[PDB]
């Protein structure tokens, strides 16, 4: 990744949800989070709203 | 409390309790001694 | 996509999961960051004997070199050595550190301790005595108030000597017996009776002076018997409550969680439902019942020694579940080592 | 509309709605304006002991870097850290404070802090003691003028010493049996006999002088046991009103409404009708029931613990629905801390 993220702001943007690209060591790089935009109980997940 | 997805771990804390009896027995005498040590003079000591 | 004719194929989507054992001893040591004899690199990795030596190639006298030399002699394996600023940093990086041993350093190593219990690592440490000769006129509490009260460590007093060399502190003289008990039969036993060879305690402490220091906190005594000599004795953590005694109960739970929570990083994200449900039930209770017959956790009809419970209703109600929780909660009663042993004669 | 012929779709118009749990503990510190060994930004964010150890590389004597280690070492999180005269602003601001601690600050701490009660932002403060030694000759009340009378804030006198290096004042050691309360076991239990680790406090009060500081104002004093030691010991507040004592019985109703007003603002300019007093009603007392198992409110038959009402005529009759306001009502009776025991013997 270009900058390398941590799970302390991890817990700020997880929340106003958009979602983030980690790195892990045993497994390398991996997507992580499915949550879309706009936050009322309604859709919040991707395969909810697909 | 819980903002990254990942795995939690948490546990049930109680301070569950019981009773187990000690001894009644063991007194203290208070007549009058001859310590060695000037810090033995007015202090509780155990005696086995 | 069924675009173009011709013979298409799937296969299975999803199949089985199951936890995977343990290591159980990875232990990491106490440097002295004001020592000269050594390195200037914090953070060593050492894994047997061998490199050991050709890093050191001297027989040395300080406390570090005397720690490792003790517990490579008793088996062994991986273990770290890294100094005492740089806890913090060294455990929620390698992800399989068990035990936080002191290698003859008190003041600093107390308080990186707690900092990594209280993010919640799920470590157990162990702590040194009091250097010498309690003398036993009296005081029996305030050498007791210098170490940190909390369900994870003890302490290990008399400060064995190491006949062929110089001292040894009693935290390595507790990790060799660590060592050669797990590989031996299981870590639900407590490090109690199996012996160490080698080393030779500096006193003779008593048969009595074992009492006044059982309540309350858990001294933990290494006293030498007649036939099996030099031995530990006693398996006891900080406190005195009736859910958090007995060193061997408090490891049970600490080594039962950090496989399932190692496991369960691939099952997230997966979609909360009903075949969900009946898949982890049913791959919980079969690690469960592997350790039940092995003599870890005592009961007859292995229904009454643990539970395991998920739902829609028991457990994880309807609004919780559109927030995305999948909450459980299983419990399971283990065994407690037999300390005192009465027994009654009588007429009949 | 309906424009030209072919197939329409429509979807649902409203969805379900729920209240987010909690944060619980986010405290902002006190800072002192004429301190030299510092930076001179007011305002500055730590989020853990990380970036705390690369801005201030060596190890300090004053009382916020004596505070902030007492933080952190006792687990911790997210804390900020303002100027003395900066805080009527950062309290309106960031929308998570919680505690207003106080680190060796008095004189104009506590008009500050009678400020943001003034707009009723729902908070709770606690504060220091006296600097020494009572000496419980006489003068019960002198000693107590000096603190604004509120129900938010304790005292926390005997100013513990930090046998490591210098003294901490008593708030940090107050916030931090918090921190390992509401993680370990809910907000509704005092933190009461959670015990700290590496604090010694400077004197030894009685047994005694306890009492007479009981009745009026909430002194609770900082006393060593044998057995469990440096626990924090008494949990009251200011006042004395049957309806506001118990510190965890002010922190209950304290944050069971920080989060229903946090989750009601996307149902504002929402339609005053029938649906919207059915939906609210079946989900508030949702959230109820999820804090009714939980031992947080006591009683049986849990009609009995809570109610939730919102009408027509029972409420808001039609002259002040057409001025649009929507009033609700709910009651609920929490717990209470058993501060004294008594138990009688007969013969029967």
């Amino acid at each position: 990744v270009s900058v390398r993220v941590t799970n302390e702001q991890q817990a700020e943007l997880n929340p106003k949800g958009i979602n983030v690209i980690r790195h892990f060591s045993d497994r390398g790089l991996v997507v992580w989070g499915s949550r879309t935009q706009k936050d009322d109980d309604d859709w919040r997940y991707i395969p909810v709203r697909r | 409390v819980t903002s990254v997805p990942g795995v939690y771990i948490e546990e049930d804390a109680s301070p569950a309790m019981s009773v187990s009896a000690s001894a009644t027995a063991v007194p203290l005498f208070v007549a009058r001694f001859t310590p060695l040590k000037p810090e033995l003079a007015g202090v509780i000591t155990r005696i086995g | 996509t069924t675009t173009y004719p011709g013979v298409y194929l799937s296969e299975d989507a999803v199949s089985s999961f199951s936890v995977n054992s343990a290591a159980t001893a990875v232990p990491l040591f106490a440097y002295d960051s004001e020592n000269t004899n050594t390195i200037n690199k914090p953070i060593q990795v050492f894994r047997n004997w061998a490199e050991f030596t050709v890093e050191y190639p001297t027989p040395l006298e300080d406390a570090f070199y005397t720690s490792l030399s003790l517990w490579f002699m008793h088996g062994g394996g991986k273990c770290y050595l890294v100094n005492e600023a740089n806890i913090a940093d060294a455990v929620a990086q390698y992800d399989d550190i068990t035990l936080i041993v002191a290698a003859g350093t008190d003041t600093t190593t107390y308080t990186a301790f707690t900092t990594v219990v209280g993010q919640g690592y799920r470590i157990f440490g162990l702590f040194d005595g009091p250097k010498e000769k309690i003398a036993g006129t009296a005081k029996p509490d305030e050498v007791m108030e210098e170490y940190p009260t909390s369900p994870f460590g003890a302490v290990f007093y008399p400060w064995g000597t190491l006949a062929s060399g110089a001292a040894v502190p009693p935290s390595a003289i507790a990790a060799a017996s660590i060592t050669q008990t797990d590989r031996t039969r299981g870590v639900w036993k407590a490090p109690a009776n199996q012996a160490v060879n080698g080393v030779t305690p500096a006193f003779a402490v008593s048969d009595d002076f074992q009492g006044k220091y059982n309540q309350g906190k858990a001294l933990n005594m290494i006293r030498t018997f007649s036939g099996q000599g030099t031995v530990v004795w006693g398996a006891r953590t900080l406190e005195d409550s009736d859910n958090w005694r007995y060193i061997p109960v408090r490891r049970l739970f600490n080594a039962v969680e950090r496989d399932i929570q190692k496991s369960l990083n691939k099952l997230v994200f997966e979609p909360n439902s009903q075949p969900t449900w009946q898949r982890v039930k049913a791959a919980v209770d079969s690690y469960l019942h592997s350790l039940w017959q092995q003599g870890a956790l005592a009961g007859n009809t292995p229904a009454d020694a643990w539970f395991v419970q998920v739902g829609k209703d028991l457990t994880m109600t309807q609004e919780e579940i559109n927030q995305g929780k999948m909450i459980i909660k299983i419990g399971l009663a283990a065994v407690r080592p037999a300390e005192f042993i009465i027994l009654q004669f009588s007429q009949d």
